[PDB]
């Protein structure tokens, strides 16, 4: 039943008793469900040390993994540019899948087409799904550049994208003119960190291989950003804004920041501001090209440094503190532009920040998971927070990260009992945080279904998430936060005190029991 | 707005595309005739989507996967291939359950063989029996393993019903092999029949000879129910009020025990008949279990459909039925009271996937608020057919629309609400048009019954009149 | 007891066996305490609608107000001026609190001096104490400015802060040209903002009052803003920024954000920024003054508009979109000057948020108190997001507020249940979110207990607490955020809907019986 | 540090002072000699401040409301006067409690008549009234009411004597007036010595005729311990281990009724002789109690104070603390293991209140890290006689110490760690040297006895060793 005057969604609807009646006959009459008592059974079993072993030992089964496929990450990095349309060739249910991920993380409009692939195609092969697609997208939705990336499917069956879009210009059914930088962004390969690495180096060799006569290093007195794969809007705009205050010239390459964030003022826009063809043309002539997430820009790195003539910078992702001190003085170094008192300010309070938290902040054991180098600079701004990281994971990080991250841990004292895991899916993490717990999670949304299971266990058991990453569907609008530079070590360490002082708080809710440590202040 | 205004309207929007493309979504676009009851004369459907027009259509994994074993709790439904469908389709539709959630149910999980590099190259046939002995290992309650193909598993010449086959007959479970690889078919529709095939074929037929099930005059099973939200429960819940025994849910809160005791009903009461008319038919065929569609969006439409459903049994169900009636009408009476004055009136474009598009327009007149265009992602053209005798007159019918098709029929028509999916819902909002997800029913509902219409009601008048929208436009403009 | 390895804190220290058994020892051997099946129906008394009636008959006793004295305000006015040492005429046990206030708040060190009035000067007066003071405090501190409030001891004994302070100057504990601004705040008038809007009146009377010969409105081409109390830096931060992007001249009056975000450099500044006495010398030559917070600015708005000549906006307070509309276009109006590209795109993406989060924010019951205009700001943003303010409490407004916010209400359909308290305390919300339960409470660290009290009752009587306002005691940096403009509504709304998300996210965690709408996209 | 170095930094800093404030200051300042066991002759104390100086300071009220009184749980206090004072007191303070809060226990409320203009010129005496009479209705499980007087009500002449005795007599109710205004005296310690005056005058010799309490000769009763982050349980758990009977505790967690019960007890043991001291002697006097200072903090200080309590009672006392020391050994003994390494060597200065500036160096030696200097905010000269022998040679000792005097002490001293309260925290934590709330422990703790010895070594080192303090000086500067 319902009451118009307080009408109950789906849930606490369902718990009405008629409901709960009806539930129970269609469970006893026709489910066959195993009785409860062996269901708590194989969960008690499921939260042990031995099936912690067995499901360490697990070869072939991945369940809720930690990462996407590449072309998710060529379609955010073609996103990055001006009037820009990605466009992937294969089958049209992986653009579905794309534009609906990023939808729900970002809650903004994702513009990406598809040559719709089929079975007819299977056999002989995208060409005229290229043509095709190439004109229909240019003539219906006019961008100014067309990005091609790659579903599985063309890549299992081999489709060979720059012939397939040099025949399309030598038919007439594109421009000669028009750019059509090309990627394939194999989803058997990596995740979709390195689907944004092959789609940037693309764009660019597609911009700058045959132009290289011309140019001359540091020429337009700029430094070229790469950001990579970034979901949060605040990264590109405080490293905007901090290049800003230095008063360096700089090319932010790949900036989809205006695309994922505009206005709703009574008009769709397809296309918003991104990098310029211009920009990509000149980045050649920048003084250096600093990479903010190294360790899933190889291909990028390797492009820039061996046809730009850039020599790219040693340095780790910009979060925390001294990561972040090391990026500043690096780009003061390169531009000759002196940190400005701003920037030393903004230091200055993020460390009175942690002086203030450190109590609270000390000792704090965490699980958390996400790419390689957001992963990296997690660990390191909670070593210097005094925090115990003590089960990193990164399901698509590799063995080298894992010495980076190893030697990182090894010269603080707080990751004498941390663990990193690679290759490693939430499930392995759901058997870490049972059989040694600890006393937050930081990941993406998928973790909250861990945090459900460690409260099956029981309140003492559970562990609870904190929402640092990528995806994040069910909050809202964490997609505008920071994480790089102060201002991001600054949010994220407001949401981790902040964390662990709510749950403090929970814990000592119950009155006459344990809220006699419910203080006002903290 | 008359009839040749929508066809200028059609051929301005045609304008823009390329010859070919035109003349294809020329086929694509019609203004309705309910006197009609034919759609090849007017309409077609299931065909290709035209390459880069920005097609809101799946791929038949979403069609098999997502949509009809997904929902299935007691099984464990392994995405067969690379990371990426899997972790895209994970708890991406709200098919609600009861379980335990990786001990007896599995529904919100991720299963996957993740593919690699080296698994494409020799194939992943080892791979798949090596996880499907760690999911015996691992999740010892399960009820059956299904494996759902991607594109290069159907790219490689993998062969995994001959390991769904061995496997099975190994460890004494059954596992289904649906081969639902997303380059199949045109949309999630052949993912629809496939899954359906896979039902037939390795799970309905494994209780024929099983006589241990009292069955009653009274069994009906609910087909093509995928509990969204709810949706399921609470058709459910008016099925057995009336005095029918439902023995089955397809599939939403399915159990492979109630799929397997569907054979033994006596009433197949098929909801969403895109999705599962082939196996209602098959059911028809070889059991011999008559089939009928109905319809609980709305009011209006679950009082028709429960006392059609009443009248296919004796006049016990028939005066059940009418109890059951004579109880919900306060209940929906002040829904409309209370709801259709700041809805009355209101033109509504949809654009959903094979039967919410149809089917829900009682539910939009029920609160007086009219349906001016609808349009068919993956649909046949028997559901035109029962689209056209729904819609009114001199409406706008579009099949496998476009982002700009659909735009466009939007920036003219000037809807007061749209109903479509989440790739269309931000696109719409910033245009100051409210917007509804018909699919998700917005992470509320259910919509099903007359609970279900209440939440609809509630939801529709709280996006429609919201004063966010009387917002866009800054003042100094 | 104690094991090395994981010492235990109070919680869960005291809840081990043998605390538990000497603490029951401890309260059936010597404490006589009340049964607890006393205890029990007592509580489930003060639950109640009679309960709720007794309450609201009160008339003498005020339980947990949501209120301070105006000295406190008048010290933070104080420290919003460059090099000023606020100095409290009265009792050093004032100062010490509101140190400590101010400590707890904003985790910063407040410079703030008494000269410590004791008994002997409860007949004789403070005038010997005002000069030491004076004399001391600058030559130990050397503050450029030395701002004068009272404690009530003062103010009942009638010291003369004029004369105390002229005197001092005759006699040379003071240089003559030294300012010394005055101004009483009783804390028995009013609240904390009252003081705030004494003290800045009194400031601007010193430094304006004498010179308003040579001054032409509006000469220097620069809008006035007086901020009122406040408490958020962001707050400050925000009004700068947008009128910089505009290119609006504009000077800040009472600036405290430098000094109560230092950076911790290793040196300690008991003076940072700060409006300078030449701005406030010159603010009459301003086109126009704005009040962010005209409900507790009446004194500051009376000394503006009739020496200054200053005819001053009738603006709301800039929360929301409407509101923040209004006050972007007043000052563009005044100062000639059009809104900037980037206000109107961050309006549009404010507005895109409200699009994005109406779903979940449509129909939710808030119970919500604080001061004036920040509640009434809250109030109205509330109603343009569609939830329903059910219960609006502000202990330290007025019935010419209350008929405002009523108007307010009035014309949207989502204040039809909604109610306005005055003068009404923390248990009258108690009483009122009991009675009438709200989907939850925006309010400042108060709240906590409050959320305890619905907890004891039963989980499904719980009313969660959203910590918007001051004193933020129990979460750490809070103060640093932003609550004024389209920026500031950002943060609210995203606070808001994922405060609801993560209360459902808990209702639905339990595997089996709510998990059903455990849902990752929300 | 020499001490002809130490006095050099005293004129050093005072040349700063004009010439009054110089001379009274250097009155207050002192270069600690462990040899003389007087204070008149080497420093003063309980002295008024100096104007101006920005003192660490509090009043009357906050000694009496915020110390005393404030941790009775099951009474209600009324901060008689305007909304600020207890609002600024409300839960400052950890004194912890088990309680319902608001039904019979209301430690952490804020009970206040909330002045307006017209209860100051008019007086508050009836308002008074009609409060009790409210709190009678709204709160009838309290087992008594304090009314904490602030500033105006001994400025304006209200008789709260007069109420609470006849508010008392017609409620039959314990009605306590404590004369507290924050004018008084010139610090918080005449607040104890009001407070302590209070308690003896209205409260303590209501069961003075009452024999119905068993009595026995191992009864004592803990005084002056406000059981800050639980500091009276970790005490009272030791007393009651080593055979002891603990009636009454003083007043954390501290009831009415013990109150009520203590002149029963055999012995009294005063942790902060500086607050209850008053009431100590006054119970030795009139009821024969024999009282004893004791020490809590640390191994060594608890081990020899459990040893002195014991030989007040007879041999199985003694054996039981035998057995207590015995059973405690190898737990501070692990601690000291954990964290002397890291602290060993360490020099502290202190700033606190009137008891923990000494009584607390034991147990930073216990994990061999030396204090410096150290300094009282409120305390009076037998304080300092007991302060003497606690603290090294040619130490610092500052008596109300300036906050410039406090800046200019540490920036010479450079001391490893500071103690002290709210106001100096953030002070000094800029200033790069790592920062321990002596008064709240941080809101931590306990810190008392064995287990708060352990929580007190784990703070210590979390603080001193954070990684933080190697961050302040920007690398480019
Ligand atoms: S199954 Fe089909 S697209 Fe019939 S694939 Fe799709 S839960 Fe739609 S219009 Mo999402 S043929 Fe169901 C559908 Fe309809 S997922 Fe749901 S809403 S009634
Ligand atoms: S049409 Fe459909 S969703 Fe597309 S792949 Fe094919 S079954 Fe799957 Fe899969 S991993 Fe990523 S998302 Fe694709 S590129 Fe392959
Ligand atoms: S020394 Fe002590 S704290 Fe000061 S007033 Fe006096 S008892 Fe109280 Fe009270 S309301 Fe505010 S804080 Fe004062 S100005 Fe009066
Ligand atoms: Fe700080
Ligand atoms: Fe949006």
């Amino acid at each position: 039943s319902q009451q118009v005057d307080k009408i109950k969604a789906s849930y606490p609807l369902f718990l009405d008793q008629d409901y709960k009646d009806m539930l129970a006959k269609k469970r006893d009459g026709f489910e066959e469900k195993y009785p409860q008592d062996k269901i708590d059974e194989v969960f008690q079993w499921t939260t042990t040390k031995e099936y912690q072993e067995l499901n360490f030992q697990r070869e072939a089964l991945t369940v809720n993994p930690a990462k996407a496929c590449q072309p998710l990450g060529a379609v955010l990095c073609a996103l990055g540019f001006e009037k820009t349309m990605p466009y992937v060739h294969g089958s049209q249910g992986c653009v579905a899948y794309f534009r609906s991920y990023f939808n729900r993380h970002f809650r903004e409009p994702v513009s990406c087409v598809s040559d719709s692939m089929t079975e007819d195609a299977a056999v002989f092969g995208g060409q005229q799904n290229m043509k095709d697609g190439l004109q229909n997208c240019k003539a219906t939705y006019k961008p100014d550049m067309i990005a091609v990336s790659t579903t599985c499917m063309a890549e299992v069956i081999g489709d060979d994208l720059n012939a397939f879009i040099n025949n399309s210009k030598k038919e007439g059914f594109i421009p000669d003119e028009f750019p059509v930088p090309f990627a394939h962004t194999p989803s058997f390969v990596g995740s979709h960190v390195t689907g944004w690495d092959n789609m940037f180096e693309g764009i660019a060799r597609y911009f700058t291989l045959k132009s290289m006569d011309d140019k001359v290093v540091g020429s337009n007195k700029k430094i070229n950003i790469v950001p990579g794969f970034e979901t949060y809007l605040g990264n590109f705009r405080v490293i905007k804004r901090m290049l800003s205050e230095m008063g360096v010239g700089y090319s932010l390459l790949s900036d989809p920041e205006e695309v994922l964030d505009t206005p709703a003022d009574g008009q769709f826009r397809m296309y918003a501001g991104g990098t310029t063809q211009e920009e990509m043309k000149d980045a050649p002539n920048a003084l250096n090209t600093v990479l903010l997430q190294p360790w899933h820009l190889e291909k990028t790195k390797k492009f820039v440094e061996g046809t730009w003539k850039h020599e790219v910078p040693k340095l780790n992702i910009p979060m925390g503190l001294d990561w972040t001190d090391e990026f500043l003085m690096k780009v003061s170094e390169i531009s000759g532009q002196p940190i400005p008192a701003s920037l030393t300010k903004e230091r200055g309070r993020l460390v009175d920040m942690m002086t203030d938290s450190h109590t609270w902040l000390h000792g704090k054991r965490f699980a958390l998971w996400g790419d390689p180098d957001f992963v990296m600079g997690l660990v390191k701004f909670l070593l210097e927070l005094g925090c115990e990281p003590v089960h990193i994971l990164c399901h698509n990080g590799n063995k080298r990260w894992k010495k980076a991250v190893d030697a990182i841990l090894a010269a603080s004292p707080y990751g004498k009992n941390a663990t990193v895991y690679i290759g490693k899916d939430l499930w392995h993490l759901r058997s870490l945080v049972f059989t040694d717990k600890p006393d937050f999670m930081i990941g993406n949304s998928y973790g909250k279904f861990i945090q459900r299971d460690t409260l099956h266990k029981g309140k003492e058991f559970e562990v609870p998430l904190i929402r640092i990453g990528f995806p994040i569907f069910d909050r809202h609008h964490l997609h505008r936060s920071t994480t790089l530079g102060y201002e991001g070590a600054m949010q994220i360490l407001t949401t981790l005190v902040n964390s662990i002082l709510e749950r403090l708080d929970e814990e000592t809710r119950g009155m006459q029991a344990t809220d006699y440590n419910h203080d006002l202040v903290r | 707005m008359s009839r040749e205004e929508v066809e200028s309207l059609i051929q301005e929007v045609l304008e823009v595309y390329p010859e070919k493309a035109r003349k294809d979504r020329n086929k694509h676009l019609a203004v309705n005739d309910p006197a009609v009851t034919q759609s090849k004369k007017c309409i077609i459907s299931n065909k290709k989507s035209q390459p880069g027009l920005m097609t809101i259509r799946g791929c038949a994994y979403a069609g098999s996967k997502g949509v009809v074993w997904g929902p299935i709790k007691d099984m464990i439904h392994i995405s067969h291939g690379p990371v990426g469908c899997g972790q895209y389709s994970r708890a991406g539709r709200r098919n609600y359950y009861i379980g335990t959630t990786g001990v007896n149910a599995f529904v919100t999980m991720n299963f996957t063989s993740d593919f690699q590099e080296k698994d494409i190259v020799f194939g992943g046939d080892k791979k798949l029996a090596k996880l499907i002995d760690e999911v015996e290992t691992l999740f010892p309650l399960n009820k059956g393993i299904s494996v759902q193909s991607e594109c290069p598993i159907g790219l490689i010449g993998d062969d995994i019903e001959s390991v769904s086959k061995v496997k099975g007959a190994e460890l004494s479970k059954t596992i289904v092999p649906v081969r639902c690889e997303g380059f199949r078919g045109v949309s999630q529709s052949l993912g629809h029949h496939i899954a359906n095939d896979a039902v037939r074929d390795w799970v309905l037929g494994k209780r024929d000879e099983d006589t241990t099930f009292a069955s009653t005059p009274y069994d009906v099973a609910i087909i093509g129910d995928y509990n969204i939200g709810g949706d399921a429960w609470s058709s459910r819940i008016l099925l057995e009020e009336m005095g029918l025994r439902c023995v089955a849910q397809w599939s939403g809160d399915g159990s492979i025990s109630e799929i397997e005791l569907t054979p033994k009903v006596k009433l197949n009461l098929v909801h969403c008949y895109r999705s599962m008319n082939y196996i209602s038919r098959h059911m028809e065929e070889k059991y011999g279990i008559p089939w009928m569609e109905y319809n609980f969006f709305g009011p209006t439409k679950t009082i028709e459909s429960l006392r059609a459903i009443a009248a296919k049994f004796d006049e016990s169900i028939q005066k059940k039925c009418e109890e059951v009636i004579a109880k919900y009408k306060p209940e929906w009476e002040a829904v409309v009271a209370k709801y259709r004055p700041r809805l009355e009136g209101k033109r509504v474009m949809l654009y959903i996937g094979g039967l919410r598009p149809r089917h829900v327009i009682g539910a939009y007149e029920d609160l007086g608020m009219e349906v001016v265009g609808t349009g068919y992602e993956f649909a046949h053209n028997d559901d035109y057919d029962r689209t056209m005798k729904e819609m009114g007159d001199s409406t706008l019918l579009y099949d496998d629309v476009t982002g700009y098709e659909f735009e466009e029929f939007v920036k003219r028509i000037k809807p007061d609400l749209i109903g479509s999916g989440i790739k269309e819902k931000f696109i719409f909002q910033k245009m100051g048009i409210p917007f509804r997800e018909m699919h998700s029913w917005d992470y509320s509902g259910p919509y099903h019954g007359f609970d279900g219409f209440a939440i609809f009601a509630r939801d529709m008048d709280m996006t429609l009149n919201n004063p966010c929208w009387k917002k866009l436009q800054a003042p100094w403009e």
